[PDB]
Protein backbone atom coordinates (compact mmCIF):
# COMPACT_ATOMS: atom_id res chain seq x y z
CA UNK A 1 0.00 0.00 0.00
CA UNK A 2 1.48 3.34 -1.17
CA UNK A 3 1.30 6.05 1.53
CA UNK A 4 3.90 8.61 0.38
CA UNK A 5 4.50 10.25 -3.00
CA UNK A 6 8.01 11.74 -3.10
CA UNK A 7 7.91 11.65 -6.95
CA UNK A 8 5.19 14.39 -6.81
CA UNK A 9 7.42 17.10 -5.30
CA UNK A 10 7.85 19.88 -7.89
CA UNK A 11 4.77 18.77 -9.92
CA UNK A 12 1.59 20.83 -10.22
CA UNK A 13 -1.08 20.48 -7.56
CA UNK A 14 -3.38 19.19 -10.37
CA UNK A 15 -1.13 16.31 -11.34
CA UNK A 16 -0.61 15.48 -7.66
CA UNK A 17 -4.37 15.22 -7.02
CA UNK A 18 -4.83 13.05 -10.12
CA UNK A 19 -2.02 10.68 -9.12
CA UNK A 20 -3.03 10.37 -5.50
CA UNK A 21 -6.67 9.64 -6.45
CA UNK A 22 -5.48 6.81 -8.75
CA UNK A 23 -3.60 5.23 -5.89
CA UNK A 24 -6.09 6.07 -3.16
CA UNK A 25 -9.50 6.81 -4.67
CA UNK A 26 -11.17 7.55 -1.36
CA UNK A 27 -8.48 10.10 -0.34
CA UNK A 28 -9.67 13.33 1.29
CA UNK A 29 -7.27 15.74 -0.28
CA UNK A 30 -6.69 19.15 1.26
CA UNK A 31 -4.49 21.79 -0.31
CA UNK A 32 -2.60 24.06 2.10
CA UNK A 33 0.20 26.63 1.71
CA UNK A 34 3.67 25.29 2.44
CA UNK A 35 5.21 27.02 5.47
CA UNK A 36 2.00 26.99 7.54
CA UNK A 37 1.54 25.27 10.89
CA UNK A 38 -1.11 22.54 11.00
CA UNK A 39 -3.00 20.24 13.35
CA UNK A 40 -1.21 17.10 14.41
CA UNK A 41 -3.98 14.51 14.28
CA UNK A 42 -3.44 11.41 12.10
CA UNK A 43 -6.30 10.78 9.67
CA UNK A 44 -5.58 7.70 7.52
CA UNK A 45 -8.06 8.89 4.85
CA UNK A 46 -6.43 12.34 4.41
CA UNK A 47 -3.65 13.50 2.12
CA UNK A 48 -2.54 17.08 2.62
CA UNK A 49 -0.83 18.72 -0.37
CA UNK A 50 1.46 21.58 0.58
CA UNK A 51 1.92 24.01 -2.26
CA UNK A 52 4.27 26.87 -2.95
CA UNK A 53 3.02 30.27 -4.20
CA UNK A 54 3.10 28.89 -7.83
CA UNK A 55 0.73 26.00 -6.85
CA UNK A 56 3.41 23.32 -7.25
CA UNK A 57 3.95 20.64 -4.59
CA UNK A 58 6.62 21.80 -2.13
CA UNK A 59 6.67 18.88 0.39
CA UNK A 60 6.43 15.06 -0.06
CA UNK A 61 2.72 14.20 0.10
CA UNK A 62 1.84 11.46 2.58
CA UNK A 63 -1.25 9.97 4.17
CA UNK A 64 -2.22 11.33 7.58
CA UNK B 1 -22.97 8.09 32.93
CA UNK B 2 -19.50 9.47 32.34
CA UNK B 3 -16.71 7.31 30.84
CA UNK B 4 -13.03 7.68 31.64
CA UNK B 5 -11.07 7.33 28.37
CA UNK B 6 -8.30 4.72 28.69
CA UNK B 7 -5.55 7.26 28.19
CA UNK B 8 -6.63 9.30 31.25
CA UNK B 9 -6.28 6.10 33.34
CA UNK B 10 -3.07 5.09 31.61
CA UNK B 11 -1.18 8.26 32.71
CA UNK B 12 -2.55 7.66 36.29
CA UNK B 13 -4.60 10.86 36.39
CA UNK B 14 -7.28 9.15 38.61
CA UNK B 15 -4.64 8.93 41.41
CA UNK B 16 -4.49 12.72 41.44
CA UNK B 17 -8.28 13.03 41.27
CA UNK B 18 -8.64 10.72 44.33
CA UNK B 19 -6.12 12.90 46.28
CA UNK B 20 -8.51 15.80 45.48
CA UNK B 21 -6.54 17.50 42.66
CA UNK B 22 -8.16 18.22 39.29
CA UNK B 23 -6.35 21.31 37.94
CA UNK B 24 -8.46 23.93 39.80
CA UNK B 25 -7.34 27.53 39.19
CA UNK B 26 -4.73 26.51 36.63
CA UNK B 27 -5.03 28.40 33.37
CA UNK B 28 -4.46 26.27 30.25
CA UNK B 29 -4.43 27.75 26.75
CA UNK B 30 -5.39 25.33 23.99
CA UNK B 31 -3.65 27.07 21.05
CA UNK B 32 -5.54 25.43 18.25
CA UNK B 33 -8.62 25.65 15.99
CA UNK B 34 -10.87 27.12 18.68
CA UNK B 35 -13.06 25.30 21.24
CA UNK B 36 -16.78 24.72 20.96
CA UNK B 37 -17.86 26.42 24.19
CA UNK B 38 -21.46 25.20 23.82
CA UNK B 39 -20.39 21.59 24.44
CA UNK B 40 -22.01 20.51 27.76
CA UNK B 41 -18.87 18.57 28.72
CA UNK B 42 -16.55 21.61 28.47
CA UNK B 43 -16.35 24.89 30.35
CA UNK B 44 -14.42 27.52 28.45
CA UNK B 45 -13.18 30.36 30.69
CA UNK B 46 -11.97 32.75 28.00
CA UNK B 47 -9.89 33.05 24.86
CA UNK B 48 -9.11 35.09 21.77
CA UNK B 49 -8.86 34.47 18.05
CA UNK B 50 -5.78 35.32 15.95
CA UNK B 51 -7.37 34.01 12.73
CA UNK B 52 -8.31 37.07 10.59
CA UNK B 53 -11.33 35.45 8.86
CA UNK B 54 -12.62 33.51 11.92
CA UNK B 55 -12.90 35.98 14.77
CA UNK B 56 -14.79 33.82 17.28
CA UNK B 57 -12.43 31.54 19.28
CA UNK B 58 -15.53 29.76 20.74
CA UNK B 59 -16.58 28.44 17.35
CA UNK B 60 -14.51 25.50 16.26
CA UNK B 61 -15.08 24.90 12.52
CA UNK B 62 -12.48 22.13 12.31
CA UNK B 63 -13.24 19.95 15.42
CA UNK B 64 -9.60 19.35 16.40
CA UNK B 65 -9.30 22.09 19.07
CA UNK B 66 -12.46 20.80 20.79
CA UNK B 67 -11.14 17.23 20.87
CA UNK B 68 -7.76 18.42 22.29
CA UNK B 69 -9.58 20.56 24.85
CA UNK B 70 -11.65 17.60 26.10
CA UNK B 71 -8.54 15.57 26.75
CA UNK B 72 -7.15 18.46 28.82
CA UNK B 73 -10.27 19.32 30.73
CA UNK B 74 -13.58 17.61 29.86
CA UNK B 75 -15.75 18.20 32.94
CA UNK B 76 -16.23 15.78 35.83
CA UNK B 77 -19.96 15.12 35.84
CA UNK B 78 -22.34 12.36 34.77
CA UNK B 79 -21.87 12.72 31.02
CA UNK B 80 -19.43 12.22 28.19
CA UNK B 81 -15.79 11.75 29.02
CA UNK B 82 -13.53 12.94 31.89
CA UNK B 83 -10.58 15.22 31.23
CA UNK B 84 -7.12 14.82 32.69
CA UNK B 85 -7.57 18.13 34.60
CA UNK B 86 -11.37 18.51 34.68
CA UNK B 87 -11.32 21.70 36.88
CA UNK B 88 -8.75 23.55 34.79
CA UNK B 89 -9.53 27.04 33.51
CA UNK B 90 -9.64 26.39 29.79
CA UNK B 91 -8.81 29.11 27.21
CA UNK B 92 -9.59 28.82 23.52
CA UNK B 93 -6.68 30.50 21.66
CA UNK B 94 -7.72 30.13 18.08
CA UNK B 95 -4.76 30.27 15.67
CA UNK B 96 -5.86 27.64 13.11
CA UNK B 97 -8.79 28.08 10.70
CA UNK B 98 -11.35 25.52 9.59
CA UNK B 99 -8.85 23.80 7.30
CA UNK B 100 -6.47 22.93 10.14
CA UNK B 101 -3.77 25.44 9.15
CA UNK B 102 -2.47 28.81 10.39
CA UNK B 103 0.22 31.27 9.47
CA UNK B 104 3.26 31.43 11.76
CA UNK B 105 2.35 34.96 12.86
CA UNK B 106 -1.10 33.71 14.04
CA UNK B 107 0.50 31.00 16.22
CA UNK B 108 2.99 33.56 17.55
CA UNK B 109 0.21 36.07 18.28
CA UNK B 110 -1.63 33.30 20.19
CA UNK B 111 1.49 32.50 22.26
CA UNK B 112 1.88 36.23 23.03
CA UNK B 113 -1.79 36.43 24.09
CA UNK B 114 -1.22 33.45 26.39
CA UNK B 115 1.81 35.17 28.01
CA UNK B 116 -0.07 38.50 28.38
CA UNK B 117 -3.03 36.70 29.99
CA UNK B 118 -0.96 34.76 32.55
CA UNK B 119 -1.62 31.26 31.20
CA UNK B 120 0.12 28.59 33.34
CA UNK B 121 0.23 26.00 30.56
CA UNK B 122 0.10 26.12 26.76
CA UNK B 123 -0.82 23.11 24.65
CA UNK B 124 0.06 23.23 20.96
CA UNK B 125 -1.24 20.13 19.16
CA UNK B 126 0.24 21.53 15.98
CA UNK B 127 3.43 21.81 14.06
CA UNK B 128 5.39 22.31 10.87
CA UNK B 129 8.69 21.11 9.42
CA UNK B 130 10.54 24.44 9.54
CA UNK B 131 11.12 26.71 12.44
CA UNK B 132 11.50 30.45 12.51
CA UNK B 133 13.42 32.75 14.75
CA UNK B 134 10.18 34.57 15.69
CA UNK B 135 8.52 31.22 16.60
CA UNK B 136 11.45 30.13 18.73
CA UNK B 137 11.53 33.57 20.38
CA UNK B 138 7.80 33.33 21.27
CA UNK B 139 8.06 29.90 22.90
CA UNK B 140 11.29 30.84 24.65
CA UNK B 141 9.64 34.00 25.96
CA UNK B 142 6.63 32.02 27.25
CA UNK B 143 8.97 29.63 29.06
CA UNK B 144 11.11 32.50 30.44
CA UNK B 145 7.84 33.97 31.75
CA UNK B 146 6.96 30.80 33.71
CA UNK B 147 4.57 29.01 31.25
CA UNK B 148 4.75 25.20 30.81
CA UNK B 149 4.75 24.77 27.01
CA UNK B 150 3.77 21.36 25.61
CA UNK B 151 3.50 20.44 21.90
CA UNK B 152 2.82 17.41 19.70
CA UNK B 153 6.10 15.84 18.46
CA UNK B 154 4.64 15.42 14.96
CA UNK B 155 3.25 12.50 12.91
CA UNK B 156 6.18 11.98 10.50
CA UNK B 157 7.06 8.45 11.72
CA UNK B 158 10.65 7.33 11.08
CA UNK B 159 13.18 8.39 8.47
CA UNK B 160 16.26 6.28 9.04
CA UNK B 161 18.48 7.94 11.64
CA UNK B 162 17.06 11.45 11.05
CA UNK B 163 14.95 13.33 13.56
CA UNK B 164 11.38 13.87 12.34
CA UNK B 165 10.20 15.98 15.28
CA UNK B 166 8.58 19.17 14.04
CA UNK B 167 8.38 22.74 15.36
CA UNK B 168 7.64 24.08 17.85
CA UNK B 169 8.09 20.69 19.59
CA UNK B 170 11.71 20.51 18.32
CA UNK B 171 12.76 23.65 20.31
CA UNK B 172 14.49 22.73 23.63
CA UNK B 173 12.20 25.09 25.59
CA UNK B 174 9.09 23.07 24.52
CA UNK B 175 8.13 19.58 25.79
CA UNK B 176 7.73 17.46 22.62
CA UNK B 177 5.23 14.64 23.08
CA UNK B 178 5.02 11.39 21.10
CA UNK B 179 2.18 8.90 20.92
CA UNK B 180 1.74 5.40 22.27
CA UNK B 181 -1.23 3.07 22.28
CA UNK B 182 -2.88 1.25 25.22
CA UNK B 183 -0.11 -1.34 25.21
CA UNK B 184 2.59 1.38 25.46
CA UNK B 185 3.72 0.65 21.89
CA UNK B 186 4.80 3.64 19.89
CA UNK B 187 2.21 4.58 17.21
CA UNK B 188 3.74 4.01 13.76
CA UNK B 189 3.11 7.69 12.76
CA UNK B 190 4.73 9.12 15.95
CA UNK B 191 7.73 11.41 15.16
CA UNK B 192 11.16 10.32 16.38
CA UNK B 193 14.43 11.97 17.32
CA UNK B 194 16.60 13.14 20.23
CA UNK B 195 14.06 16.02 20.70
CA UNK B 196 11.27 13.59 21.58
CA UNK B 197 10.80 14.13 25.33
CA UNK B 198 7.96 11.96 26.69
CA UNK B 199 5.11 9.86 25.37
CA UNK B 200 1.36 9.80 26.15
CA UNK B 201 -1.68 7.94 24.73
CA UNK B 202 -2.42 9.01 21.17
CA UNK B 203 -4.28 6.09 19.60
CA UNK B 204 -8.11 5.86 19.53
CA UNK B 205 -8.50 8.66 22.10
CA UNK B 206 -12.18 9.46 22.83
CA UNK B 207 -12.92 13.11 23.52
CA UNK B 208 -15.40 15.97 22.88
CA UNK B 209 -16.29 17.10 19.35
CA UNK B 210 -18.36 20.12 18.24
CA UNK B 211 -22.18 20.01 18.33
CA UNK B 212 -22.26 17.92 21.51
CA UNK B 213 -20.58 14.89 20.05
CA UNK B 214 -17.69 12.60 21.03
CA UNK B 215 -15.29 10.52 19.03
CA UNK B 216 -11.98 8.68 18.81
CA UNK B 217 -9.06 10.58 17.16
CA UNK B 218 -5.40 9.55 16.66
CA UNK B 219 -2.26 11.64 16.64
CA UNK B 220 0.54 13.19 18.58
CA UNK B 221 -2.14 15.96 18.83
CA UNK B 222 -4.00 13.60 21.18
CA UNK B 223 -0.92 12.75 23.20
CA UNK B 224 0.13 16.37 23.89
CA UNK B 225 -3.03 17.37 25.90
CA UNK B 226 -2.54 14.36 28.23
CA UNK B 227 0.79 16.05 29.18
CA UNK B 228 -0.65 19.61 29.28
CA UNK B 229 -3.47 18.25 31.48
CA UNK B 230 -0.91 16.42 33.65
CA UNK B 231 0.96 19.70 34.07
CA UNK B 232 -2.28 21.35 35.28
CA UNK B 233 -2.87 18.50 37.80
CA UNK B 234 0.68 18.90 39.07
CA UNK B 235 0.30 22.67 39.48
CA UNK B 236 -3.03 22.24 41.29
CA UNK B 237 -1.29 20.03 43.84
CA UNK B 238 1.93 22.21 43.93
CA UNK B 239 0.80 25.73 42.97
CA UNK B 240 4.25 27.23 43.66
CA UNK B 241 6.19 24.78 41.51
CA UNK B 242 7.71 26.58 38.55
CA UNK B 243 7.37 25.42 34.96
CA UNK B 244 10.96 24.15 35.33
CA UNK B 245 9.92 21.94 38.21
CA UNK B 246 6.72 20.71 36.50
CA UNK B 247 8.67 19.79 33.40
CA UNK B 248 11.32 17.94 35.40
CA UNK B 249 8.68 16.19 37.45
CA UNK B 250 7.08 14.72 34.33
CA UNK B 251 10.42 13.82 32.74
CA UNK B 252 11.89 12.28 35.88
CA UNK B 253 8.94 9.97 36.62
CA UNK B 254 8.06 8.44 33.26
CA UNK B 255 7.73 4.70 32.85
CA UNK B 256 10.68 4.03 30.54
CA UNK B 257 9.71 2.20 27.37
CA UNK B 258 12.20 1.56 24.53
CA UNK B 259 15.14 3.44 23.09
CA UNK B 260 14.86 7.23 23.68
CA UNK B 261 15.10 7.90 19.96
CA UNK B 262 11.70 6.30 19.58
CA UNK B 263 10.16 6.73 23.04
CA UNK B 264 11.95 9.68 24.65
CA UNK B 265 11.89 9.17 28.43
CA UNK B 266 8.80 6.93 28.21
CA UNK B 267 5.16 7.19 29.28
CA UNK B 268 4.22 10.00 31.68
CA UNK B 269 2.98 9.03 35.06
CA UNK B 270 1.31 12.04 36.71
CA UNK B 271 0.86 10.16 40.08
CA UNK B 272 4.64 9.78 40.37
CA UNK B 273 5.26 13.29 38.94
CA UNK B 274 3.13 14.94 41.62
CA UNK B 275 5.00 13.35 44.56
CA UNK B 276 7.86 15.33 46.08
CA UNK B 277 10.45 12.67 45.39
CA UNK B 278 10.74 11.56 41.81
CA UNK B 279 11.89 8.39 40.15
CA UNK B 280 10.97 6.26 37.17
CA UNK B 281 8.63 3.31 37.49
CA1 LIG C 1 -17.82 14.47 31.78
NA1 LIG D 1 11.49 20.28 22.63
Amino acid sequence: MKTEWPELVGKSVEEAKKVILQDKPAAQIIVLPVGTIVTMEYAIDRVRLFVDRLDNIAQVPRVG
Amino acid sequence: AQSVPYGVSQIKAPALHSQGYTGSNVKVAVIDSGIDSSHPDLKVAGGASMVPSETNPFQDNNSHGTHVAGTVAALNNSIGVLGVAPSASLYAVKVLGADGSGQYSWIINGIEWAIANNMDVINMSLGGPSGSAALKAAVDKAVASGVVVVAAAGNEGTSGSSSTVGYPGKYPSVIAVGAVDSSNQRASFSSVGPELDVMAPGVSIQSTLPGNKYGAYNGTSMASPHVAGAAALILSKHPNWTNTQVRSSLENTTTKLGDSFYYGKGLINVQAAAQHHHHHH
